[PDB]
């Protein structure tokens, strides 16, 4: 499209998302989440193919019900209750009807089957956006009415996420789909410390979104869409695969990674609360990312796969665009446990 | 005296449309490189 | 069947090549004769020299802070002390009991 | 301010840039034709820019120094042993046919580019689109399998599908005894090796294939040998024909800004040349691949950016 | 704890005023060091990528990137300095209105406690 | 030769000046601990004439 | 104790700035300058410790562990400048700085005086450990050799952190000095069984334990010979370490939970070395000894006598020695004759005497051998286990002599009898191999003079 | 390609550093200043 539509679509997008996170209206929370709605679907639809179409109109579908049902919500706590402003929430049925339409706004399993289609549908640049800037308005909503979820509820479509995150990222060639299954499991440890801690919610959203974007861009920069292809990146640029496997083990959660900052915490949090069982249970079903992690650095950086004569060419010529803030992203999505204490800033 | 490298045998089993290909599976296609369907 | 039964264009595997051969007095570090010669030499002098020679005396000398020595005399002032004064050497309490407060059952 | 959304937001709209005598032109025609000199004299009769038919070495000759690099660094194929040799052990005939192509894909990509960048025209030989000529006539010599092919047609595919065909193909006939006694006037003792079964296919696949496929989106001018000799008749058809059946009228600024975009970015160009199928022709152990690929790091001004190499003469690196 | 919803609070404020009596980090901060040392991992990644030498290749660059950095690594602690001294000032305030719920512990001294031994045999 | 062999051996001064950083950084933590400077009740001294502190 | 982490650190840019021909001999040097400055830390007293901050505290069984450490990064310099002769300076600069920071993360490890900190240290081990197995292992089993690592691994620990901030909740820390001093009983519960566990299986999957071990054969048998050594030497005593640490909180449930584990280890040390009878690869020969020495270390730490303390600590540092030596002797051969059967290379006496000797002198140690340090720490075991229980005896007694016929065995194969008539491509020793061995093998002769050294805390 | 190096950009990345540590060092006085005041420190 046109740049100047490009950047109004994204200007809209971010101040959708930002009348979701400044308004005490729940009006203008629902006012917010059509805006952003509206103009996410052609950023998505940006390179026109069936698969783009086809990723949009399921995106489409989803959002609507989502949007109905959380429009339902209000209208029920209305009615049992005169108000408007995003708070308690004055009724269990309201809740529930209210936590199912945010699930299925993030992703949240049962919820989840959208997440991997849409991101194979679209670009590269469509599924960093999709799985960076796309969750916030959901988990604010979330944080604001915390104290109102019934934690059952809620843990068992975290645990869900983590669990159905794990099993389905062991099956996945294709880049995009393992991150779909990626962003599906760090929703569920997000929203497993959400009845405890919301600071806890916040800080693993900001790790969770410095990794996304270091390995969106990473990706980009390699274009590579598939494990075979992204096993060529060694014979152009070893730097890159070499950056990409550090950032792997970082997002498999190992010590002493950036990625290991927000389950220790949480765990630790969780431990406060009197539960065990659980946070043990997440971190065994973690191991299962990690495994599908380690193959993939198998494939790209540990072991050299052979090339193609075409390669040659390639040799010849340098990026022409360089994408800015990648290399801080790298650094802080791999170097920033010994800063930890500083959650405090209730980022 | 050399170390093991992968090979197109080795590189092959990342190839196909998942991992653990079963009957139900196996008429599954890789998406178009370029990701773009025939319109037909 | 015009295939060339070849799967890739592959380098063959190299023969492993003797240090010997173009360098006698080799010593196995490096294939440049100096650096080679060089390695030995701090190999040899930071090793054996410096390490396990020095390192080696240092341990041997170290001062008693285990205080085996001052336990020593401790026990023999404590051992005369007691025989000359008919004390029974070792108590078999190690508090005495005037200090433990025990508790009382009545049963 | 190198071209970006920036540029076009502005001031950069290449609309205002064509001024009716664009008109990118491709010339083709069997080995050793003189569609060489034709197409020299159409450039220098219109004011177009002519580009020299592209071979082993033409991306040396756009990055670095022009000078070329040695052939296990670039090409890894030569034509020689494929006239000696066609049907080799090692499969480089399949090898020199698709670094032909990739040289011919980064040629158009550089033509566009140009074309888009200042309106002036470009003549070019055989492009990507006339490439497939010669694949077909190594199937029917046996020379290659058909996997080859195969992998042919998906590369071409994916590539050929994202740019404009040329608005006219200019295309000289010459019978095939005539050209083999052009083979024998040349000299050259490794051309003398090609037998007229590969000249009468290449005929075939430009006659039944190539040049009613172009009719239908092209303009097409069938040429002749003595009729080839005087290019100003060839200008003055050049001139009087009008392109209103191509894609060409139907761009607008949009798609061009999208066009030149893709034109520059020369890896985003050859990215699908290099798709992940592996046929022993073409694929590479990871042994060799390092190999040669620590070897050519090892070439001067190689080893940085183009800015950034003190071997070269470069300076200021640390504050460039 | 969250103290999102503590009295008196400015709802977009990364300082408060009632920060400024608090002694602020020192410019020696070992933290500000290893913000600084981020910053420089950052400019020779920058250098890597864009396939430039990586210890010499931009002098202003990697200034820039250790100077960014340690500018906003002051700032980030100072307001976590801050939000602990909140944590703890509240901690005692409660512990002191509420008397009753922190009874002192009569000290009771190992003479007069009877542990169980268990023998390792 | 001066100024030509420096640009090949000042490597070798990094770990001696490591060493020489470390010991003087080992000093500053302990003046951090001196809560308990000569108040133990096992080495409770009274300083000498020319005494400021019983340790450093 | 920054007068040893700070060198250590430096080790990278020296590396890093330094000429192309230059690496391995700027690495050797300053590594055993760093091992000079490491030996001070043996000044040990017989009070609490050497508390030097409130990060940082050293232990007389923390220093040899640290000495050992500091002692064995130039033994695997000088092991892996061999075949590494053909890798691009870059990666040779990758490959030392693996080496380097794993050095840093194990000296950090020994000396933290927090329980989390050790946690977060005994983890972070992990990563150059498998970077180095995966990357420049030479069979393709590596790949699969380094998963095994790995997840056992992560297995046994994701639990422990778990009941490590359980427990920051429950005393209110986690320092090892506050730990020892506020120490309470646990009492018989499920709730205390499955915290038991948790803080015990850490350290079991990591010694290993018999039954958790197969990780270990595959990972040893496939790493480059640096990664072996340092597998062997160090990676096996955290486990031990931790145990020993952590064993204060577990107490009086120690009493009984500790059947399933010696009844593992007292008949798994059997299993084991009846597995080094028949064995056709070298490697894999001295993994499984290394099973069976540390499943004796085990007993050790769970009998929780002071004697059998003392037997641990010695037999760790004995053990770490010996089994780096044997893994260079195996290496030395399979760099000339690239097979690791034994059966393959045979009569190497003949060829190679001097290679001959330093391999009889490995056995012998690997045999337990009066007055090695190996016996020392195998006999204090033995008394120690001999009053847990008289009939202990006979399974230890057993031990040893299967113990010595494995010995023997791999000294018999492959030095005596007739060279192989068709290899003939078996050079003289050079000067490098000959001067690691040496290295090896004068410290332990050394050690059994002063053993009060090696002894621990308990002396 | 062919260029020399950007003396702009070079005066421009120098000139915000060296703004940013002279803001820096003035903030951390001010504070310093401010906290003793505030403690009655002196
Ligand atoms: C923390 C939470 C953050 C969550 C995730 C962050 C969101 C990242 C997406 C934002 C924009 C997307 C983007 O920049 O591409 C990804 C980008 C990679 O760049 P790229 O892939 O080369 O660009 C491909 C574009 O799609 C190619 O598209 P283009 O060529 O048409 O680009 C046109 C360009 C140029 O725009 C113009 O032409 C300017 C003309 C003004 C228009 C006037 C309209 C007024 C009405 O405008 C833009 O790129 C969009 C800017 C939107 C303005 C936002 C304010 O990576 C990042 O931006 C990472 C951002 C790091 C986080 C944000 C800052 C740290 C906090
Ligand atoms: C507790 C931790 C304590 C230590 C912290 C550790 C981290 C610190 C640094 C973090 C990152 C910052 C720097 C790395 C940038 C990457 C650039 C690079 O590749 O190196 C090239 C460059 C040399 O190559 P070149 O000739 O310039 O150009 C070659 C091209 O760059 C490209 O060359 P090429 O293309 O021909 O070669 C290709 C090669 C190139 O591939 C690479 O080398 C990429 C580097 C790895 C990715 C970096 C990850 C990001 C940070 C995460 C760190 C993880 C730490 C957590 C622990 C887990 C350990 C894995 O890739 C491969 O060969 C593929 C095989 C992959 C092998 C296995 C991969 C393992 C990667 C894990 C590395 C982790 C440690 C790295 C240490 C530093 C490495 C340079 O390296 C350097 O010389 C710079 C290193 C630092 C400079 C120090 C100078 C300062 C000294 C001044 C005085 C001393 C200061 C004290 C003051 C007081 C004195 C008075
Ligand atoms: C016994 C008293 C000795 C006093 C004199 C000084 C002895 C100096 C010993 C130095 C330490 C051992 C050095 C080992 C590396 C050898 C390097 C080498 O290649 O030399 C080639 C050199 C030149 O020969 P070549 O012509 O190149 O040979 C060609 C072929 O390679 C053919 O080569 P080969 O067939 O000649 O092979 C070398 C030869 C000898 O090579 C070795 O076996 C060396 C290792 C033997 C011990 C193995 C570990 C056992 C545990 C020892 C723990 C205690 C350590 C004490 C402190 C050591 C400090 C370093 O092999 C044997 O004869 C088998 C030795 C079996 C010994 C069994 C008894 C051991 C315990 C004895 C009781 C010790 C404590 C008594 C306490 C109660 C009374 C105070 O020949 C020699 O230097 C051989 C030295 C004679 C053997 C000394 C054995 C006694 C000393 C044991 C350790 C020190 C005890 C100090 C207290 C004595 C009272
Ligand atoms: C990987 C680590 C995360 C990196 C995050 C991106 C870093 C670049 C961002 C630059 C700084 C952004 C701060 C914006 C400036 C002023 C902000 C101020 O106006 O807002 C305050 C808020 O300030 C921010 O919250 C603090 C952000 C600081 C983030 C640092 C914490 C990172 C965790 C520890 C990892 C170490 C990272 C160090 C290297 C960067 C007031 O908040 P308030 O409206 O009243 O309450 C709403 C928030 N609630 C609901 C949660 C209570
Ligand atoms: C080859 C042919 C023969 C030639 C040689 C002939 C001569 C034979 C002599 C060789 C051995 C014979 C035994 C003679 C022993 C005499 C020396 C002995 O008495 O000293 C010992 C001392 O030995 C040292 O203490 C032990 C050596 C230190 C070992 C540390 C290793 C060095 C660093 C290497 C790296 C570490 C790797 C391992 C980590 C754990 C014990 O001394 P001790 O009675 O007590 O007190 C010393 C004096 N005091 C009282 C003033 C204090
Ligand atoms: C696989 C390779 C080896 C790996 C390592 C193996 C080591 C782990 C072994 C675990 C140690 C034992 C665990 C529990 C021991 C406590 C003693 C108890 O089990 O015995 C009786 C308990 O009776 C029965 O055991 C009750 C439990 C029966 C159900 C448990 C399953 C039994 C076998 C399962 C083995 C599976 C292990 C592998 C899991 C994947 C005592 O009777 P009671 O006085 O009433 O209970 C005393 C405890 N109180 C005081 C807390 C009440
Ligand atoms: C090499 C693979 C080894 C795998 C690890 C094996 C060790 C497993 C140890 C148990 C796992 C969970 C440990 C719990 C962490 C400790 C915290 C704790 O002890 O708190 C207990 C909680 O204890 C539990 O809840 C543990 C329940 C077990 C749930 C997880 C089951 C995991 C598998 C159990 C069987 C296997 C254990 C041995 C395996 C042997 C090796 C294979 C008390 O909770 P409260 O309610 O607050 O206090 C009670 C008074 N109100
Ligand atoms: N796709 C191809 N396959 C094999 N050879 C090719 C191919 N394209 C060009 N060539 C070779 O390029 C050489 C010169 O090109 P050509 O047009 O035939 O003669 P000229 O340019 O001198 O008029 C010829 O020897 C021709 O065989």
């Amino acid at each position: 499209m046109n740049p100047i539509i490009y950047t109004t679509l994204i200007m809209t997008v971010m101040s959708g998302t930002m009348l979701v996170m400044i308004s005490s209206h729940w009006l203008l929370i629902w006012i917010g989440f059509e805006m952003n709605l509206l103009a996410m679907i052609p950023v998505l639809m940006k390179n026109f193919n069936p698969r783009a179409t086809e990723a949009a109109t399921k995106y489409f579908l989803t959002q609507a019900t989502a949007s109905m049902m959380l429009m339902m919500a209000i209208i029920i706590n209305l009615l049992y209750s005169g108000q408007w402003t995003i708070t308690k929430m004055f009724n269990p049925v309201a809740m529930t009807m209210m936590t199912m339409a945010l699930a299925m706004k993030l992703g949240l399993s049962p919820f989840h089957f959208w997440v991997p289609e849409v991101t194979q549908g679209i670009s590269l640049q469509a599924g960093l956006l999709l799985l960076t800037w796309q969750k916030l308005a959901p988990l604010s909503v979330l944080c604001q009415i915390s104290q109102s979820i019934n934690p059952n509820l809620m843990l068992t479509m975290a645990m869900l996420s983590i669990l159905i995150g794990g099993w389905g990222g062991l099956n996945q060639t294709q880049l995009r789909k393992i991150m779909a299954y990626s962003s599906i499991a760090h929703m569920g440890w997000m929203t497993a410390v959400l009845p405890y801690n919301t600071t806890m919610t916040i800080l693993n959203l900001l790790i969770y979104i410095t990794m996304t974007l270091a390995m969106f861009m990473l990706l980009i920069h390699s274009s590579a869409t598939t494990t075979l292809s992204l096993s060529h990146t060694w014979n152009k640029m070893p730097v890159i695969t070499s950056l990409m496997m550090v950032t792997l083990l970082s997002m498999g959660g190992l010590p002493p990674l950036s990625g290991f900052m927000p389950k220790w915490m949480i765990i630790q949090e969780m431990t406060k609360n009197e539960s065990i069982i659980m946070p043990t249970l997440m971190a065994m079903t973690a191991l299962l990312n990690l495994y599908f992690y380690m193959r993939l650095a198998y494939s790209s950086s540990l072991t050299m796969f052979p090339s193609t004569n075409n390669m040659k060419m390639k040799w010849q010529f340098e990026h022409t665009k360089q994408m800015k803030l990648l290399p801080t992203m790298i650094v802080l999505s791999t170097l920033v446990l010994p800063m930890t204490p500083a959650l405090s800033s209730l980022n | 005296a050399r170390q093991w490298q992968p090979d197109v045998e080795w590189a092959e089993q990342f190839g196909g449309a998942v991992m653990y290909p079963t009957k139900e599976t196996a008429h599954w296609k890789p998406p178009p490189w370029n990701d773009v369907d025939p319109p037909k | 069947p015009p295939e060339p039964t070849i799967r890739l264009q592959e380098d063959p595997d190299p023969e492993d090549e003797n240090l010997y051969e173009k360098n006698p007095d080799s010593h196995g570090y490096d294939k440049d004769p100096i650096v080679d010669l060089w390695n030995m030499r701090v190999v040899f002098f930071f090793g054996f020299s410096i390490v396990l020679v020095l390192g080696s005396t240092f341990v041997a000398y170290l001062p008693d802070y285990r205080m085996q020595e001052w336990a020593r005399r401790e026990a023999e002032r404590l051992v005369k002390y007691r025989e000359a004064n008919g004390l029974p050497l070792m108590e078999s309490n190690c508090f005495d009991p005037n200090k433990i407060q025990l508790p009382e059952d009545e049963d | 301010l190198q071209y970006g959304p920036l540029a076009f937001v502005l001031g950069e709209r290449t609309t205002r840039k064509l001024t009716e005598t664009s008109k990118v032109i491709t010339v083709d025609g069997n080995i050793c034709s003189g569609k060489g000199r034709l197409a020299r004299e159409i450039a220098e009769k219109l004011g177009l820019r002519h580009f020299p038919e592209a071979g082993i070495h033409y991306a040396d000759s756009t990055t670095g120094d022009g000078k070329p690099l040695d052939v296990q660094l670039s090409g890894n194929c030569s034509l020689e042993k494929f006239y000696d040799d066609p049907k080799s052990n090692d499969g480089n005939s399949y090898r020199l046919q698709s670094w032909l192509y990739a040289s011919r894909l980064l040629q158009y990509a550089d033509a566009l580019e140009h074309l888009l960048s200042t309106g002036q025209g470009v003549v070019l030989e055989r492009s990507i689109y006339s490439d497939f000529v010669f694949l077909e006539a190594m199937y029917r010599q046996g020379f290659i399998r058909k996997q080859c092919v195969e992998h042919y047609n998906e590369v071409k595919k994916v590539t050929a599908c994202e740019y404009l065909p040329p608005h006219v193909v200019v295309y000289v006939d010459v019978p095939v005894p005539e050209i083999q006694s052009r083979i024998q006037k040349k000299g050259n003792p490794h051309e003398m090796k090609i037998t007229a079964a590969y000249l009468q296919d290449i005929e075939n696949a430009y006659k039944k294939t190539f040049l009613p496929e172009m009719s239908e989106k092209c303009e097409v001018l069938q040429y002749s040998a003595r009729e080839a000799e005087d290019a100003e008749k060839v200008v003055e058809d050049i001139e009087y024909l009008k392109c209103d059946k191509g894609p060409w009228p139907d761009q607008d600024d949009r798609t061009f800004h999208r066009l030149r975009m893709l034109v520059q970015n020369k890896l985003e160009v050859l990215n699908y040349t290099t798709i992940p199928v592996y046929l022993p022709e073409i694929t590479i152990g990871a042994h060799q691949s390092d190999r040669v690929f620590q070897k050519f790091t090892e070439l001067p001004g190689r080893k940085y950016s183009p800015g950034y190499n003190e071997d070269v003469g470069d300076k200021w690196i640390w504050l460039k | 704890t969250m103290m999102s919803g503590r009295p008196g609070r400015v709802p977009l404020q990364f300082l408060p005023n009632e920060a400024r009596s608090l002694p602020p980090p020192k410019l020696t901060d070992p933290r500000l060091v290893y913000m600084g040392f981020l910053g420089y991992c950052s400019g020779l990644i920058d250098n890597a990528i864009r396939r430039r030498p990586v210890v010499s290749a931009g002098l202003h660059r990697q200034l820039l990137y250790v100077t960014s950095f340690v500018f906003f690594g002051y700032y980030l602690l100072k307001r976590q300095d801050y939000m602990y001294a909140l944590r703890d000032h509240d901690m005692f305030a409660y512990v002191k209105s509420h008397p009753e719920d922190f009874p002192e512990k009569d000290k009771k001294t190992y003479g007069e406690i009877l542990e169980e031994f268990h023998p390792v045999r | 030769n001066v100024l030509q062999i420096v640009r090949d051996h000042w490597v070798h001064i990094l770990v001696p000046v490591g060493f020489v950083f470390g010991c003087y950084l080992d000093r500053r933590s302990d003046e951090k601990l001196t809560a308990f400077r000569n108040k133990s009740l096992l080495f409770k001294r009274e300083l000498r004439p020319n005494e400021e502190v019983t340790w450093k | 104790m920054l007068k040893i982490i700070i060198p250590t650190t430096m080790l990278l840019p020296m590396t890093w700035m330094s000429k192309h021909n230059m690496i391995w001999i700027n690495a050797t040097v300053h590594s055993l300058l760093i091992s000079l400055i490491s030996l001070s830390l043996l000044n040990q007293l017989g009070e609490n410790s050497l508390n030097f901050s409130l990060t940082f505290f050293s232990d007389s069984l923390s220093a040899p562990l640290l000495v050992l450490t500091t002692w064995l990064l130039p033994l695997m310099l000088m092991a892996s400048q061999s075949h590494l002769s053909k890798e691009t300076t870059t990666r040779k600069k990758l490959y030392i700085t693996m080496l380097i920071l794993l050095q840093l993360f194990l000296i950090m490890t020994f000396t933290a005086t927090e329980l989390i900190l050790f946690y977060i240290l005994f983890e972070a081990t992990l990563v150059p450990t498998l970077i180095i197995i995966t990357r420049w292992g030479n069979q393709t089993e590596r790949l699969n050799a380094g998963l095994y690592f790995l997840f056992y691994t992560l297995a046994g620990s994701l639990p422990l952190l778990v009941a490590l901030v359980y427990i920051q909740n429950t005393t209110g820390s986690l320092n090892f000095l506050i730990i020892h001093y506020w120490s309470h009983p646990l009492s018989n519960s499920w709730s205390n069984i499955f915290m038991w566990l948790a803080c015990i299986m850490a350290f079991m999957v990591k010694m290993p334990l018999y039954g958790l071990h197969l990780w270990l054969p595959k990972a040893h048998v496939e790493a480059p010979i640096a990664g072996s050594m340092v597998l062997a030497a160090v990676l096996l005593k955290l486990g031990g370490y931790g145990m020993m640490r952590i064993t204060t909180i577990l107490n009086p449930l120690t009493n009984y939970m500790a059947y399933p584990f010696l009844m593992l280890s007292m008949w798994g040390m059997i299993m084991t070395s009846s597995i080094c009878l028949r064995q056709t690869d070298l490697k894999s020969l001295i993994a499984y000894s290394s099973v069976s020495h540390m499943a004796l270390v085990i007993v050790a730490i769970m009998i929780q006598t002071p004697w059998s303390f003392m037997g641990a600590t010695a037999l760790m540092i004995a053990h770490g020695l010996t089994s780096s030596m044997l893994f260079c002797l195996a290496n030395t051969n399979y760099e000339r004759v690239h097979s690791r059967t034994m059966i393959l290379a045979r009569g190497l006496q003949t060829l190679l005497p001097l290679m001959a000797t330093w391999w009889l002198v490995a056995s012998l140690t690997n045999l337990a051998l009066p007055p090695s340090i190996n016996l020392i720490g195998e006999l204090f075991i033995i008394t120690a286990s001999f009053s847990w229980s008289n009939i202990t005896i006979i399974l230890m007694g057993m031990n040893m002599m299967i113990t010595a016929l494995y010995s023997l065995y791999m000294l018999i194969t492959t030095q005596r009898g007739k060279y192989t008539h068709h290899i003939n491509n078996i050079k003289p020793s050079f000067t490098r191999e000959n001067a690691l061995m040496a290295l090896h093998i004068l410290p332990l002769l050394l050690l059994t003079l002063n053993p009060k050294m090696i002894l621990g805390p308990l002396y | 390609p062919h260029g020399s190096p950007d003396w702009l950009k070079v005066g421009l990345t120098l000139g915000t550093s060296v703004f940013l540590w002279i803001y820096l060092i003035k903030q951390h006085k001010e504070d310093v200043l401010e906290y003793k005041r505030r403690n009655g420190l002196e």
